[PDB]
RNA sequence: CUCUUAUCUUUAAUCAGUGAAAUUGACCUUUCAGUGAAGAGGCUGAAAUAUAAUAAUAAGACGAGAAGACCCUAUGGAGCUUA
RNA sequence: CCUCGUUGGAUCAGGACAUCCCAAUGGUGUAGAAGCUAUUAAUGGUUCGUUUGCAACGAUUAAAGUCCUACGUGAUCUGAGUUCAGACCGGAGCAAUCCAGGUCGGUUUCUAUCUAUUUACGAUUUCUCCCAGUACGAAAGGACAAGAGAAAUAGAGCCACCUUACAAAUAAGCGCUCUCAACUUAAUUUAUGAAUAAAAUCUAAAUAAAAUAUAUACGUACACCCUCUAACCUAGAGAAGGUUA
């Protein structure tokens, strides 16, 4: 996507809001000809995602985004300390 | 070692083959021509597993609980689960031995002694006492007929013994035992439980040999039985196998013993590039052999219930 | 094309989906009218005594053309919630679970590679 | 509507009609008085 | 096995030569509902209906064959054992 | 008097409605959403496993209906029992033997004479989105109908691609494409209106309508009129059929 968007939240009922409240202003606003958005993680009660067409909003409670850590991910694309920890390995055998 | 073992979604211990439905109505109907039950149980387990059916469906008649294979337990407890035990409303108990002939002439005399406080009705004129031996599979209730047997009737084994759970099939024909008294014995196909009430209480009995190991995971239960010896200090299992420190963590342990026994597998490992067959240590054949030398006792007396059921 | 009983890899950095019990999941159930699970389809899956579900992101049946054909059968742990078990992937995911229907955002979020 | 074999009045304002080959007890109170035969 | 496919050979089928078997009261040998012994091509009532081959299927003809199975009978046998 | 009296699976299904799901409705102790109960309707559908004598269990589903068709169906196949010749235990008998007691092992074959049958149709369900986080509701929560897109399965086809073969010019699916209309009608709901003096009454009164599943009025397909030594054919067992500068 063109940009990505990471906003933390208070509680469940305040992610619910603020994605239905910009899933209405994105209708309200144009749009005629790009389609509809689905809301997705509404089952989760911490991590709420909407994937606009140019656009990717991640809303998430304060708890979930140390744990994940997006924002160094894709600020560090290839350096992420927890991408670096993984490593590839091989299998001989044992003897 | 971890403090906790953790289960979060493992599944419990399933049950009811069809030979333990259809001998299970077929005990109800004998109860007619008996005159007391003997429930069986391995004295590692004094609470965990009993079999709630036996108790509600043959309630009535007098009641005498066997706890067999004591000596592959520490009953240093004893007293204490004794008392449990009558608070429990188990009022006759004894632990038996069956290999070594150990107490089994004590129960003849108090069996006989329930028989006499209680009522008989229809058979009351009869001269011979019959009587059920009832239980969850590989106790040990074939092996105290044989045992019974000998100690009184010196005759021998009538009962087929085997090392694995579900030997003895449906609910036979009347088998000589005594011959003063003149008790006879009815011998029962083991019968488990519809539902095992905590999975602890189905890897208890799983590590009993009551279930067998293939449909709960030998791997899982090789688990539980590392982290229930730790937790026991009794760390028999590094001088039977070189263990140096010990450890907990399944995978290490089980990757010793494999190298002590020398035993490989060909096991198709799946990787990025495909499907490749590489020579492993043998851990599924080495948690089936860790089982076996703590069934046979050589890794010491443990009692399971001692932690969650301490009383 | 993963079916019942298929072993499947964990492609991601989750605990459960490390090499220790080498025994690799299986899959016993897919979330499909159909049986077949294709890429983007979820699983259900039996790994180290327990049951997760899982998400299909590679595999190596032939699909249709401009698309990658994969060497193993990839998947990723995903919660009951929803939300995946691991923080990171690293392993190349193909861009076409963006479009399909679904709620992949979540996963797409997790891996830097695609292909 | 409930279908009973036979069709009694329930209240005052319960009247009796034969519609489409069957007699039918309809109240306007009441909603639960209609009946069929 | 999901879930089957392709190819080759045997068989099959057409042509030429040779040429059996169990079986068979007679047959100009239909469908439906009724009747009836759980039962109908053939009876009652409706219906259908130019005549003959060739190749396939196995629902029916209580389909055809065996020294099969089960039970009962005979002042029928036989083997075995004894007190 | 103590005892003890064929059915699974596979294949292919025909039918009933006493309806499990899909569809049309009445009532409610129906606000919404979930439910409960009733009526009409037989339309197509109604899963994959574990345990294995079935009885529970796991994961799903729009739903995992109840039954009839000599277990529907062994001259289509197959398991167990009926149940024996061998052999053991437990019990009974002096024995031979016995047990509607355990167990292990254990061979029914059929070349089709007759009837019957062997060449087309006009689709079902689920999910997402929109309506709309709206209506309703104190909140919590949370829909109709109308509209759009996706899949699944079923039916019918096809080979540009992919895949597996003939290490043949083809055949297949694991690949691709296409699937629709309802004249007329049941429960039910409205309008006009008498019997019955009404600003009554949906009417086994005369009437005007709306409203399930069905189906064939209505359309697609087929139609042609027949050279054939022979050769060839994406047509085929034979025959038939197609092609021939
Ligand atoms: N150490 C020990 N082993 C015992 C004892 N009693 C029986 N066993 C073991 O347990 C097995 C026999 O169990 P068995 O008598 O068949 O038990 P069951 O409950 O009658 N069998 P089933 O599961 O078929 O119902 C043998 O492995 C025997 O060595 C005992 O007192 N001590
Ligand atoms: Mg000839
Ligand atoms: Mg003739
Ligand atoms: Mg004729
Ligand atoms: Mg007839
Ligand atoms: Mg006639
Ligand atoms: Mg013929
Ligand atoms: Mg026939
Ligand atoms: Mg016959
Ligand atoms: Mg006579
Ligand atoms: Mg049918
Ligand atoms: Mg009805
Ligand atoms: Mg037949
Ligand atoms: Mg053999
Ligand atoms: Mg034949
Ligand atoms: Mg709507
Ligand atoms: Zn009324």
């Amino acid at each position: 996507t063109d940009y990505f968007v990471i906003g933390s939240g208070t509680s469940t009922r305040h992610l619910h809001a603020m994605v239905h409240y910009l899933v209405k202003m994105y209708k309200h606003l144009k749009c005629r000809s790009d389609p509809y958005v689905k809301i997705e993680g509404k089952d989760a009660d911490d991590w709420l995602c909407v994937d606009f067409g140019s656009m990717v909003i991640h809303l998430m409670l304060p708890e979930t985004r140390e744990t994940y850590e997006l924002e160094k991910l894709w600020t560090l694309r290839s350096f992420d300390d927890q991408l670096a920890q993984i490593a590839a390995e091989t299998l001989p055998e044992d003897f | 070692w971890r403090e906790c073992f953790p289960l979060q979604g493992h599944d419990v211990a399933r049950w009811f083959p069809g030979h333990m439905a259809k001998g299970l109505k077929k005990m109800q109907s004998s109860l007619k021509s008996v005159d007391c039950v003997i429930e069986v149980h391995d004295a590692r387990i004094p609470f965990s597993g009993r079999n709630p059916l036996f108790q509600e469906l043959l309630g009535l008649k007098p009641h005498l609980l066997v706890l067999n294979k004591m000596d592959l337990a520490d009953l240093t407890e004893q007293q204490k689960i004794v008392q449990r035990l009558e608070e429990k409303g188990l009022s006759n108990v004894l632990f038996t031995n069956c290999v070594k002939d150990e107490n089994i002439k004590q129960i003849v005399p108090k069996v006989m002694e329930l028989i006499r406080c209680s009522y008989r009705y229809h058979r009351a004129e009869t001269p011979e006492y019959c009587i059920m031996v009832v239980g969850v599979p590989n106790v040990g209730k074939s092996s105290l007929i044989n045992s019974l047997r000998r100690q009184h009737l010196r005759t021998g084994k009538a009962a087929r013994v085997g090392g694995e759970p579900g030997i003895t099939r449906a609910v036979t024909s009347r088998i000589q035992v005594c011959e003063r008294p003149l008790v006879f014995l009815l011998d029962t196909p083991g019968v488990l439980a519809p539902r095992i009430e905590s999975v602890e209480t189905g890897l208890k009995l799983a590590l009993c040999g009551t279930v067998l190991d293939h449909l709960v995971g030998e791997e899982t239960m090789a688990d539980y039985l590392l982290y229930t010896l730790n937790r026991h200090g009794l760390f028999g299992y590094v001088q039977h196998y070189a263990l140096a420190s010990a450890c907990d963590q399944i995978e290490w342990v089980l990757k010793n013993v494999a190298i002590k026994l020398r035993k490989t597998r060909k096991v198709k490992v799946l990787t990025g590039t495909g499907n490749v067959n590489v020579i492993q240590p043998d851990y599924a054949m080495a948690a089936r052999d860790f089982l076996r030398t703590f069934r046979s006792g050589l890794l010491g007396q443990v009692m399971l219930d001692r932690d969650i059921i301490p009383a | 094309a993963v079916q019942k009983m298929t072993r499947v890899r964990v492609v991601d950095n989750s605990a459960l989906g490390s090499t220790p019990y080498h025994r690799p999941p299986r899959c016993i159930h897919v979330y499909n009218k159909s049986g077949v699970g294709k890429v983007g389809d979820q699983i259900l899956l039996a790994i180290r005594g327990q049951k997760k579900k899982a998400l299909i992101v590679g595999h190596r049946m032939p699909g249709s053309r401009m698309t990658p054909k994969f060497d193993s059968n990839n998947v990723v742990l995903i919660e009951d919630n929803g939300n995946p078990v691991g923080t990171r992937i690293k392993i190349p995911i193909p861009t076409s679970l963006r479009r399909r229907e679904g709620e992949y955002s979540k996963v797409l979020a997790i891996a830097q590679n695609f292909v | 509507f409930k279908t009973k074999g036979v069709i009694k009045k329930r209240c005052k304002d319960c009247y009796k009609v034969k519609r489409r080959g069957r007699w039918f007890i309809l109240c306007k109170t009441n909603p639960k008085h209609k009946q069929r035969q």
